[PDB]
């Protein structure tokens, strides 16, 4: 349900994290 | 346990058809008269 | 032959008493002992009032040690009131032990 | 009435921890850069002309 | 309008606890609630439907483990509680809304 | 239970030792050293492995390898300094942990304390070998002087000293051994730390008051995780302040001079953490009497328990105890001062009286003061 | 003797500023939580 939205923000976070962090 | 100290007592049993009727329901549960 | 000397220890005693700050914390001597095996049993023999009371006072005092605040000057244990309430209980406990030890020699 | 800056910030970004993390990820980025830029500058001001950065001119391209 | 001064003046909402220990009593009573709306509000029927789901359970409920409210099911199955009940206490200016459970001294935290 | 993460995996339940553990409410800030003590040990390890990742354990290279670490390797300079200053912090913390055992009588935890002593001596071995690692003039002569101290033993000593060194001097063999011992020691240490934790988890912490606080417990997670984190911030701040702005400050030894096996350490001495013992050691004329009383300085700790005389496991309510407790701390300070002192009259006569003081305070003064206080209270 | 002299002191600058933001923040966090306990008040009411 709310998982897509939440999985979408969780996917965002990992992305920007790598990108920046790395 | 509920304290039975005062005038308040008013429990004694006697109804029309039903007398000492105990119910066990899937949701609720009890003991009447 | 103690009249002068042992009527003046009460002065160092009194000085000492309030010197050890438990005084200030709402606590009483009895409530400061080291909790070991004899003391435990003793504590376990305290009547409900006596015993609930120690629990409250340590509950008050540890509260205070957490916050580093001393109780009011008005509300502090006064040496003259030395409830050695554990002493009675504690003694026997010990007394019973020593016997039990002694009976165990041969 | 309007929400205090905090309350605005709150209901836009912190209610959902997913948004709360995101925020933190992005602020961790933006913040690094200003901190360094500011902090570096500060430092380099205190030692004006002491550091190669200031001194490469003398022997550079003639 | 000089009457208009609300006799029904909001009551300030406070999220505190009041813990009153008495190890001399057999069971444990806990009432947990978050503040809610007054008597009149769209949200206030919707809440009820949500408490419908959690439910309300007793030592004597016939369905124990097959209850559909997973709270019920879990205290049924794991002897987690004696009786629990969700409530929505409607007032003008404020509310009280949450559950209430009775249980052993060793069960309080799982219930919660 | 179902889907209670913590109890589900059995392994994960074992970790609730840091969350749902009953933790005394009242609790000085001297209780963070335990947790700091353990960050220290992880910090060293980390850092260490990294240093070990570019360090060579030979007479020819060792100094060079160190020197290479802090010049051509990227960030190899902080890591090393961070490592060196780390070990000052680990000891600084160490002595705070014990000061508290001493003072609040945490050592009532017979079994937990014992392992504490074991721990404390085990870090001392490690700090004594690693210092040797770089192979600097200071390290080379202190390793000789200290291990040769051991040759004071009459029948064996001599043979022994030679087996330890793996030769008749401290050449390669010796150096290579310290590296390996330095390496594995801390891993062995971590098991101990954890056994230490294990025993304490059976009785809980003690407190300022010195009274049971089961009537007053608090979940570790909510509170103490924040406290620990903050303490770590303060801990890291002291380590970096020292690393970044006062690199060798604390590292008394300036000797960045490769060790020439025939030279003069004007005034050779262990680092700060070992000066007490050193001082203690010099005060005795005879060299065997010095070693035994070097050993006893540190081992004395295992008898504290059996010296406890009062009824209040908490010094907090006992003023004469407090006064001597502090003295011994300042005595201990005084002893560390002697450590960097030339061998001479003034320092000898002072150090002599300070050694006596130090055993007096632990062996005889305090215990008496215990009884006196107990008599005063009519106990 | 110390090549790293300049980097080091710049780092010290960034470690001081940073730490001047985290020490005060994290102390806050610590009072946030603790507040519950430090603000707490007791009351003892025996049947007696
Ligand atoms: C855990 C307790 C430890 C303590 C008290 C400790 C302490 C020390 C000290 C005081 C030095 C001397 C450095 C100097 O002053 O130049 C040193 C060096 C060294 N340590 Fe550690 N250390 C510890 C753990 C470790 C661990 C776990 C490792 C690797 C697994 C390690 C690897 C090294 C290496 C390779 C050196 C030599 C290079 C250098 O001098 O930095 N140490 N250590
Ligand atoms: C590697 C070294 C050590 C580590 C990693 C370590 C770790 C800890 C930790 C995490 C705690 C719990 C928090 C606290 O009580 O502060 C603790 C408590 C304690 N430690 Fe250690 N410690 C070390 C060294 C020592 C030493 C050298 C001693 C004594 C010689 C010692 C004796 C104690 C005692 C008596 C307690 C419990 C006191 C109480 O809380 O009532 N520890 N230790």
């Amino acid at each position: 349900r709310n998982w897509v939205p939440t999985a979408q923000l969780w996917g965002a976070v990992g992305a920007v994290g790598l990108v920046s962090a790395t | 346990k509920r304290s039975v100290l005062c005038r308040e007592s008013l429990r004694g049993q006697a109804a029309g058809r039903p007398l000492v009727a105990s119910v066990s329901l899937n949701v609720p549960a009890s003991v009447r008269y | 032959a103690v009249s002068a000397s042992s009527r003046w220890l009460e002065g160092i005693r009194k000085w000492y008493y309030n010197a050890a700050g438990f005084n200030k914390l709402g606590l009483m001597r009895d409530d400061t002992i080291h909790e070991n095996d004899d003391v435990k049993e003793a504590i376990r023999r305290l009547p409900e009032n006596l015993y609930d009371d120690r629990v409250f006072r340590i509950k008050r005092a540890l509260d205070l040690s957490m916050r580093q605040q001393i109780l009011p000057k008005e509300q502090w244990t006064k040496y003259e009131e030395d409830k050695s309430y554990l002493e009675p209980y504690l003694k026997e406990v010990i007394r019973e032990r020593k016997e039990r030890e002694e009976w165990a020699k041969k | 009435v309007a929400p205090t800056l905090t309350a605005r910030l709150y209901s836009l970004l912190f209610r959902r921890t997913s948004t709360f993390a995101l925020t933190i990820v992005v602020g961790a980025l933006f913040f690094e850069r200003a901190f360094d830029q500011g902090a570096d500058a500060i430092y380099e001001h205190i030692n004006e002309g002491k550091l190669w950065k200031h001194i490469k001119h003398k022997y550079e391209n003639k | 309008d000089e009457d208009a001064v609300p006799t029904l003046s909001p009551c300030r909402f406070t999220g505190s606890q009041i813990c009153h220990r008495e190890d001399g009593l057999p069971l444990a009573h806990v009432a947990i609630a978050v503040e809610g709306p007054g008597w009149a509000h769209p949200d206030n029927v919707a809440l009820q439907v949500a408490n419908a789901i959690i439910g309300h359970y007793d030592c004597t409920y016939g369905g124990g483990a097959h209850l559909s409210s997973p709270l019920a099911s879990i205290a049924a199955t794991n002897k987690l509680c004696q009786s629990f009940q969700t409530f929505n206490i409607c007032y003008a200016d404020t509310g009280l809304l949450g559950a209430h459970f009775v249980c052993d001294h060793m069960s309080i935290d799982d219930m919660m | 239970m179902t889907n209670i993460r913590k109890s589900h995996p059995l392994m994960k339940i074992v970790n609730n030792a840091f969350i749902d553990l009953p933790a005394p409410s009242n609790i000085s800030s001297w209780w963070n050293f335990g947790s700091l003590l353990g960050i220290c040990l992880i910090l060293q390890i980390l850092t260490g492995l990294f240093l070990a990742m570019h360090y060579t354990s030979d007479t020819t290279t060792a100094f060079s390898s160190v020197t290479h670490i802090c010049r051509d390797v990227n960030y190899g300079w902080i890591i090393r300094y961070m490592h060196a200053n780390g070990a000052s912090m680990f000891f600084i913390c160490l002595y705070m942990h014990v000061g508290r055992g001493l003072y609040y009588g945490s050592y009532t935890f017979l079994e937990t304390w014992n392992i504490g002593v074991i721990l404390l001596l085990t870090v001392m071995a490690t700090a004594f070998m690693g210092y040797v690692l770089p192979w600097g003039q200071m390290s080379f002569w202190g390793a000789t002087v200290i291990t040769n101290l051991l040759s004071a033993i009459p029948y064996i000593g001599t043979n022994l000293v030679e087996w330890i060194w793996g030769g008749f001097s401290v050449d390669k063999a010796t150096l290579t051994r310290f590296f390996a011992f330095h390496f594995i020691l801390p891993f062995i240490i971590m098991a101990i730390a954890m056994v230490h934790l294990l025993f304490l988890h059976e009785t809980g912490s003690n407190n300022p008051t010195g009274i049971s606080s089961d009537v007053d417990k608090i979940p570790f997670h909510p509170y103490y995780t924040i406290k620990d984190i903050l303490g770590a911030l303060l801990l890291i701040l002291a380590l970096m302040l020292l690393v970044l702005f006062a690199p060798d400050l604390l590292g008394d030894p300036d000797n960045y001079t490769p060790a020439n096996p025939l030279n003069t350490p004007p005034h050779i001495k262990p680092e700060w953490y070992f000066l007490f013992a050193y001082a203690i050691l010099r005060s005795i004329p005879n060299k065997l009497g010095g070693v035994l009383a070097l050993a006893f300085s540190i081992l004395i700790l295992a008898l504290i328990p059996l010296l406890h005389t009062s009824k209040q496991r908490s010094m907090m309510f006992r003023p004469l105890s407090q006064c001597l407790f502090w003295a011994l701390v300042a005595d201990l300070l005084t002893l560390t001062w002697i450590g960097g002192q030339p061998v001479e009259h003034p320092y000898i006569t002072i150090g002599q009286l300070a050694s006596v003081l130090y055993f007096l305070l632990i062996l005889v003064l305090m215990p008496t003061a215990g009884t006196i206080e107990n008599k005063l209270l009519k106990w | 003797a110390e090549p790293e002299h300049d980097h080091r002191k710049r780092m010290g600058l960034k470690m001081l500023l940073m730490m001047g933001l985290l020490l005060p923040l994290v102390y806050a966090m610590k009072r946030h939580k603790w507040s519950v306990l430090k603000s707490r008040k007791l009351a003892y009411r025996p049947p007696k």
